[PDB]
């Protein structure tokens, strides 16, 4: 109201209020974020190529020094904040497994090497850009697009076994290397429901008798299924889509 | 539906037309090799042949193997061809896919709009109905 | 108030904490420092350096330069030309001391261990 | 404990918390002490980092607060600041208030919190539920019902916050 | 002075149908000339002709290079239409007389096809719908966006699980831009069966279950998102075209109306004051 003398927990709210002003709020310091992480994933895309690193790979371990002691200090700023609202966070629990990971292959000895350090940095790399907002909505539905993707994946495993119970039956100990093991025959029986190129396996179980045998039967009762499947499973998919995103426009 | 097929139609034949012609002199030096094995080296070589190809790069079947058949012509860096046949494939098949689609879903709103308009406009009429016959039994 | 009573016990005035805490930092570091000069420019005897202890006490470094850059901010309020003062210069010589001794640690690169 | 809490009979009584934060981090420091990591092959050993833990804590052991109370009894009470032992803060009216505030992440999550101001005084920081509004006033209401002093909202007078006691 | 004799002579349809009948022309002289017999062969025609045209869009850039490049700036197919006459006048300038460090020829059926969108670039209904449809170019580019970030993550993926170990499987997760076009094949459903059959020989089990994992991603989210974020963008977008329609055929209607209702008032009026009067 009037404010006649400030008291301890009105300056630490302003100092807090400063905290948040600078670093979250001003554009400046997210735009050289993000233009270290842009350098950064350019040095990316330059690897792949010991003619470049045999005179970068001294550069390339002091970026990823000064990328690690920045995201490190990025976390701290957030903990200063308090430990609590950063751990129940749906994000920052992310950002803090990232930098937590990293930071331990690191300074402790670890297997993880390249494969966890660069898909870490462009990890951190799609989070940042995310903050940005002409991608913040497109991805925000995604993630609310997978509850009820859920149920489809289910529902299509389900009737994927309960039709590969059909499907081993024609399977096994004869035209073999793709029916048989009862993990590659689900695995190539998806394939051919993904629909594509699937005439070698037409091949494969071409030539029984020549003129009907279990050609007919067999592949009839699987082409129609895998017709079946792959249409039911696409337009499910669009379905939930289309809900999800009618969920975002409402 | 193809009442409504209009303008997208001849912006899709179009569209075609201009990528497909285009497409013509770019892998002019895959049909126009002296390369003894080769196996899809006629798909480039006509105009019709042309339109063929850029129709089966349209719906999309075998693409990887196009590719790869394609990369027997030595490779110059890849700097303007291949991004352009990857371009045009990608983009034509997902635009016209999803403007159709989305054209389509689009009629069945209005359908379905034009239906819902008719039966609340005939619930109005019976309501109107049922209140003039109250009218008509207060005036006997 | 009673500032006999303030210090004697159950709390401290806000600040002032991190404020000392960065004196005795001070204090032990130029204990070190002065040690590793020493054993740098005559005695000559690198078995007893500080090779062994390399990372922890940079890691002190930089913990030290924050809380006295938090001591500061937290006392600027205060409204007082000294205290300001104080915790500024005593930053600043904390952040030159870090520039010496980070010079001092890169100049000392061939004589600790190879990797 | 909706009922309990909001009488306070006569004195209220608080306390801090920085004595549990000192005790974990015994227990942990206790912990590093016994067969931590041997990584003398890194040419370096971590037992500072512990010595850290060590003054941290001791320095937060010496901060120990016997029951902050006030003059709050149900009386014509001025609200003089009480510790056992030593005193520091008295006042006629007009310092304390029960004021709400408000916290902003980068994504805009609004987290409500409430502070009893004073010169030095104690917060009343609610238990671990702040994502709505619920009711505000009404724990205001229940506090006027104690001994009527004031219930002040986000930002400057305005609206929707009560005054009783003022010098004008 | 002459400016709005100008605007009036450019707004005269003649001159459209000229333009038009000129680069019709144009699209049948690619027509013939991706033939081989008239290319180079019976070709004065073909000259004249192509001379004809180039003075033709010379004389619309003439026509656009006047003080209309204010609102040519700011606005859509306006700024479309000048950028291809830029990228039309000078490569064919570079390169018809050339005498030049060029590198060969690969862009005379893209001049022409240039060419044909400006041709293309009339029909008013077309530019309706491009209007209509132009509201999601930042939409599609957030989605390419995502894609590409997709590609890059697995790119690198791909190359740490098959490229650094060099047992094989090289120029598919190998050098970056077979590898980047792997990827591509592998997020369609074309080429997946043979890359299956190419990868599964390298001692890599979970490799498999790696690149179902990535098409069950990739292909699914891409496709279907895509597929919907375009149909209610055009949904939405169509919808409110057809309220303000039918709400501007509602205002015709009231008015008309209205008119109806003061044309009997006056005639009450006039036959009340008749009466009075007679
Ligand atoms: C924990 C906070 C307060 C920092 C305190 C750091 C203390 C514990 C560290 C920093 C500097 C260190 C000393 C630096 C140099 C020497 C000489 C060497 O030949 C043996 C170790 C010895 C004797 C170290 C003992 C531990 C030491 C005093």
């Amino acid at each position: 109201d009037v404010m006649e003398k400030k008291d301890a927990w009105d300056v630490q709210e302003f100092i807090t209020q400063m905290y948040i002003k600078q670093l979250l709020r001003h554009p400046a310091f997210q735009l050289l974020l993000a233009f270290l992480l842009l350098s950064n994933a350019i040095t990316i895309a330059l690897r792949t190529n010991s003619y470049l690193g045999q005179k970068h790979y001294e550069l390339f371990s002091t970026i990823d020094d000064i990328v690690l002691t920045i995201l490190i200090c990025e976390v701290l700023l957030g903990w200063l904040n308090g430990f609590w609202i950063f751990w129940k966070d749906g994000w920052n629990i992310l950002n803090f497994a990232i930098v937590f990971i990293l930071f331990m292959g690191f300074f402790i000895k670890q297997l993880d090497m390249v494969a966890i350090t660069y898909p870490l940095r462009v990890l951190r790399l799609v989070h940042v850009c995310m903050a940005v907002e002409p991608l913040a909505r497109i991805i925000k539905v995604i993630l609310q697009s997978m509850p009820d993707l859920a149920n489809v994946m289910a529902l299509i495993l389900f009737f994927m076994l309960v039709f590969s119970v059909f499907g081993v039956t024609l399977f096994g100990a004869f035209v073999p290397k793709h029916f048989q093991n009862m993990g590659v025959a689900l695995y190539t029986l998806f394939i051919c429901i993904t629909q594509d190129g699937w005439l070698d396996i037409y091949t494969d179980f071409q030539m029984d008798e020549r003129e009907y045998a279990m050609e007919v039967g067999g592949a009839i009762y699987f082409a129609v299924f895998i017709t079946l499947g792959a249409f039911i499973g696409l337009n499910l998919f669009v379905v939930v889509v289309t809900t999800n995103l009618e969920q975002m426009m409402k | 539906a193809l009442k409504s097929m209009t303008f997208l139609l001849m912006l899709l034949l179009i569209f075609f037309y201009i990528f497909a012609v285009t497409g013509v002199y770019f892998f002019r030096e895959y049909s126009r090799s002296t390369i003894e094995g080769l196996e899809y080296n006629m798909f480039f070589s006509d105009l019709l042949n042309s339109l063929v190809t850029v129709f089966i790069l349209f719906t999309l079947d075998h693409w990887y193997a196009v590719l790869q058949d394609i990369w027997k012509v030595p490779e110059s860096s890849r700097v303007f061809s291949s991004i352009y046949v990857i371009l045009w494939l990608l983009l034509g098949s997902i635009i016209f896919r999803n403007i159709i689609v989305a054209m389509m879903v689009t009629n069945f709103q209005n359908i379905r709009s034009e239906l819902s308009e008719e039966m609340s406009h005939l619930e109005v009429q019976y309501k109107a109905d049922m209140f003039k016959q109250q009218i008509i039994q207060r005036r006997q | 108030m009673r500032w006999r009573d303030r210090i004697a016990v159950l709390c401290f005035p806000p600040g002032l904490m991190l404020t000392v805490a960065a004196l005795i930092l001070f204090f032990i570091h130029m204990g070190v420092f002065a040690s590793d000069v020493h054993n740098f420019c005559v005695i000559h005897n690198y078995d007893h350096m500080s090779f062994r202890y390399t990372v922890v006490l940079i890691f002190s470094q930089v913990i030290s330069i924050g809380w006295a850059a938090m001591g500061s901010l937290y006392a600027e309020m205060t409204g007082d030309k000294f205290l300001r003062c104080f915790a500024l210069t005593i930053l600043i010589l904390n952040g030159a001391m870090f520039f010496n001794r980070l010079c001092l640690e890169f100049l000392a690169i061939n004589y600790r261990e190879e990797r | 404990m909706c009922w309990v809490m909001p009488p306070s009979v006569f004195v209220l009584e608080y306390y801090l918390d920085t004595l549990w934060k000192g005790t974990m981090l015994f227990i942990i420091c206790l912990v590093f002490i016994s067969c931590n990591v041997l990584r003398e092959v890194k040419y370096q050993e971590t037992w500072c980092f512990p010595a850290y833990g060590m003054v941290i804590g001791l320095w937060l052991m010496l901060s120990s607060i016997p029951q902050r109370r006030l003059v709050l009894n149900h009386t014509r009470g001025m609200y003089h600041f009480s510790i056992q032992g030593r005193t520091v803060c008295q006042g006629p009216m007009h310092l304390v208030y029960v004021r709400l505030a408000l916290s902003s992440d980068a994504y805009g999550g609004r987290f409500f919190q409430l502070v009893l101001c004073g010169h030095k005084l104690e917060p009343l920081v609610l238990v671990q539920l702040s994502e709505r509004y619920e009711q505000m006033e009404f724990l205001g209401r229940h506090l006027a019902r104690k001994l009527n002093i004031n219930y002040f909202d986000y930002l400057a007078s305005s609206y929707r916050h009560v005054v009783r006691h003022w010098p004008l | 002075e002459c400016q709005a004799y100008f605007r009036k002579v450019i707004k005269s349809t003649f001159f459209q149908i000229v333009m038009i009948t000129t680069v019709t022309t144009n699209s049948f002289l690619l027509v013939l000339g991706t033939n081989y017999d008239i290319q180079f062969e019976f070709f004065r025609t073909f000259e004249v002709s192509e001379l004809f045209f180039v003075s033709v869009y010379v004389c619309e850039f003439l026509m656009k290079v006047y003080v209309d490049p204010i609102t040519y700036w700011k606005d859509g197919y306006n700024i479309l239409d000048v950028i291809i006459l830029i990228i039309l006048t000078i490569p064919y300038l570079l390169r018809k007389i050339k005498g030049n460090h060029s590198a060969y020829l690969h862009f005379a059926d893209g001049i022409q096809s240039l060419r044909i969108l400006k041709l293309i670039s009339y029909s008013r209904g077309i530019r309706t719908l491009i209007i209509a449809v132009g509201e999601t170019v930042y939409t599609v580019a957030s989605v390419l966006t995502l894609l590409f970030l997709l590609m890059f993550v697995f790119a690198i993926l791909g190359f740490c699980l098959f490229g650094v170990t060099d047992r094989g499987d090289l120029e598919n997760w190998g050098n970056l831009a077979s590898a980047f076009f792997t990827l591509f094949s592998l997020a369609t459903v074309d080429g997946w069966t043979d890359l299956q059959e190419e990868l599964d020989k390298r001692k890599f089990t979970v490799s498999r279950a790696f690149t179902i994992l990535f098409i069950l991603l990739a292909s699914f989210i891409f496709l279907n998102m895509f597929v919907g974020v375009m149909i209610m963008h055009t949904e939405d977008s169509m919808k409110k075209f057809e309220r303000d329609l039918t709400l501007e055929r509602n205002l015709a209607i009231m008015e008309e109306k209205q008119i109806i209702l003061k044309r009997q008032q006056e005639e009450v009026n006039r036959l009340m004051n008749t009466q009075k009067s007679g």
